[PDB]
């Protein structure tokens, strides 16, 4: 019926999300008016005419028979009770002659993936807030829904102008992932070393992801393979085979934050996430109370401030 | 630049029917080359006017092939814009679908028989010196047993589909992100792919039934062939399974030696 521990101001924001959600009944494809494209891997910044609103919408080709969609939407409905300051609240789900359309909150700031491109490298002071939000987010899921993200990427950490940080693209629909298996791989991985080998992916799997992603955030480059000698030498300011990348992840030592440039506290943080052994790796507790996390939580940061001072808006 | 007249089979009127082709390469329609055939429309990609050996020498060679275990190659035709390949419509069920059909008996001998055919066909294509490359389970039909869709390799950051990944031998599974053809496709590439179909026959599901893409890639990459003995299992079978999957493409059996083993029980 509610939740435990909520910020006074966030309690305001989240409350509005609900009142504005009761305004929308069904989900007519016509009610939505396509506006601008966003991303793909597809999302559009459309607008709902009836509720006179602008919500973010994702949808991907799926020629699944009517028999299937009904169950997918059923599991997908679970998303409703999944409301948190650290989660991109959604609205509903529907078909479209041959595709599923997920409707959710619009984070105008885009995923940290985009932001990391229009900033080159991300300040540690900020990654702290990010780390916190992420940890609380993942914590919220597991505790309140037994659900784990399963897919943690910088491209899935949405951040709006409110200086808010929320997660998205987290696997909640079981039956959907069946048809949603057999898909894009790419050249940058986030599979925890244990997974590549077979071990069940605990919530600690997402931790490795977070850890890995964090590193990419600071150095402004996908950590693996680690920079050469003249590469990293010229980075401070202000071409492989898929199997080889993976094999490296499994046998070679993980990425490390360049010393000197970052606090030793923070280094230890990412280090505690990138422990290649699941059991030996930090749990969502150790991290929540880690020297680094403790600091950044009190560290006064004009997030949204500098935020709109890099990507504008 | 090829026309239907250059083909054995007499053609005058070819009429398309209702689409039935999802697939990667082009769409497949239940058409009528006078008779009842299956038409695949692989609309040509722009430019690339330097692919003679690719078809001026390849596809035309699919003429003069004719086996009881291979789909009939009715013929194709490359226009300036589009491309279309005709082929005998198989009036049966794909091996994929039947090997998973709501409970069908299929013994171990009924299994051996299935494998007998697949290798007879692949052997034929071997002698003709033509690589199948993509020998999936979903590319075998049951009228008897018929192979199909051989030699079909003529899109931004690598899109890996279904169980296709678990048919690629080690040599191949080390693949670039861009790069989809011109991999280490050997004649062993094919014998390997067969192995996985065999596992499929006995396990009624294909290997790594649950692992992600990256997992298969790394696992099959390090040559981590899945279990063999699982109640019920059976020796003999277990053995041949490894041979087909041998990590060194040299250590793998040739279709003609594999057909021999296949007949020993
Ligand atoms: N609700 C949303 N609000 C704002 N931007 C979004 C939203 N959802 C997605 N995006 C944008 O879309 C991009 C990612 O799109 P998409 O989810 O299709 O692929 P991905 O997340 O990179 O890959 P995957 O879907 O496999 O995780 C991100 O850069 C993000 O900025
Ligand atoms: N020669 C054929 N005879 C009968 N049916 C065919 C033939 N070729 C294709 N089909 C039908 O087309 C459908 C899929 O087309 P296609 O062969 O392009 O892909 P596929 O066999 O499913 O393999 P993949 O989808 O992995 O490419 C199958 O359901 C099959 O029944
Ligand atoms: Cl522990
Ligand atoms: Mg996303
Ligand atoms: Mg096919």
């Amino acid at each position: 019926l509610l939740e435990l521990e909520l910020d006074e101001q966030q309690r305001k924001r989240l409350e509005a999300f609900l009142t504005q959600k009761q305004k929308v009944g069904e989900l007519k494809d016509d009610d939505f008016e396509k506006i601008s494209e966003l991303g793909a891997g597809v999302v559009f910044k459309v607008s709902h005419k009836p509720s006179g609103l602008v919500m973010a919408r994702k949808l991907i080709h799926l020629e699944i028979k009517p028999a299937i969609r009904n169950q997918i939407i059923r599991e997908l409905q679970v998303l409703h009770e999944c409301n948190s300051p650290y989660i991109v609240g959604f609205y509903g789900a529907f078909y479209s002659d041959g595709e599923i359309s997920i409707c959710m909150e619009h984070m105008d700031g885009g995923s940290l993936d985009q932001v990391l491109k229009k900033a080159g490298r991300i300040p540690e002071q900020i990654l702290g807030k990010v780390s916190i939000a992420v940890i609380k987010g993942l914590t919220y899921l597991r505790e309140k829904h037994k659900i784990m993200h399963r897919d943690v990427k910088p491209s899935n950490i949405l951040v709006n102008s409110r200086g808010e940080i929320k997660l998205c693209d987290f696997g909640v629909s079981g039956q959907l992932i069946d048809s949603m298996a057999n898909s894009f791989v790419g050249t940058r991985s986030y599979m925890s070393p244990e997974r590549l080998q077979g071990t069940h992916y605990s919530v600690q799997s997402d931790i490795w992801s977070m850890g890995l992603s964090l590193v990419e955030m600071a150095v402004g480059r996908y950590p693996i393979p680690p920079p050469d000698a003249k590469e990293l030498e010229l980075m401070f300011g202000c071409p492989m085979a898929i199997f080889e990348l993976l094999d490296y992840i499994v046998n070679e030592p993980p990425p490390k934050l360049p010393s000197a440039v970052f606090s030793l506290e923070f280094q230890d943080f990412v280090n505690k996430c990138l422990i290649k052994n699941p059991a030996e790796r930090a749990d969502l507790k150790q991290l929540m109370v880690h020297a680094f996390i403790k600091r950044s939580d009190a560290e006064e940061v004009d997030f949204a401030g500098w935020l709109c001072s890099t990507i504008g808006l | 630049s090829i026309f239907l007249q250059e083909w054995d089979i007499p053609f005058e009127q070819l009429e398309i029917g209702e689409l039935i082709g999802k697939g990667r390469f082009g769409q497949v329609y239940h058409g009528r080359w006078h008779g009842e055939v299956a038409i695949r429309l692989i609309d040509i990609e722009r430019d690339n006017e330097d692919q003679l050996k690719a078809f001026k020498r390849e596809v035309m060679a699919y003429r003069q092939t004719r086996h009881e275990n291979v789909v009939l190659f009715m013929g194709a035709c490359m226009s300036p814009p589009h491309l279309a390949i005709i082929t005998s419509l198989c009036k049966g069920r794909t091996l994929y679908s039947v090997v998973r059909d709501a409970k069908i008996v299929l013994d171990v001998n009924k299994t051996r028989q299935i494998a007998q055919e697949i290798v007879k066909g692949m052997g034929y294509l071997h002698a003709k010196g033509i690589l199948h490359k993509d020998l999936k389970s979903k590319n075998v039909f049951y009228d008897k047993v018929v192979i199909t869709d051989f030699g079909l390799f003529s899109e931004d950051k690598l899109r890996i589909q279904n169980g296709w990944l678990c048919h690629l031998a080690p040599e191949i599974i080390r693949q670039l992100s861009p790069d989809e053809d011109k991999l280490p496709f050997s004649k062993h590439s094919d014998v390997f792919a067969l192995g996985t179909i065999w596992y499929e026959l006995h396990a009624r599901e294909w290997p790594f039934k649950t692992q992600p893409a990256e997992a298969i890639i790394w696992q099959m990459g390090t040559g981590m062939k899945p279990n063999l003995s699982q109640i019920g299992m059976g020796k003999e079978i277990s053995d041949i399974l490894l041979f087909c999957w041998a990590f060194e493409q040299e250590e793998r059996p040739t279709f003609t030696k594999l057909m021999d083993m296949l007949e020993k029980l």
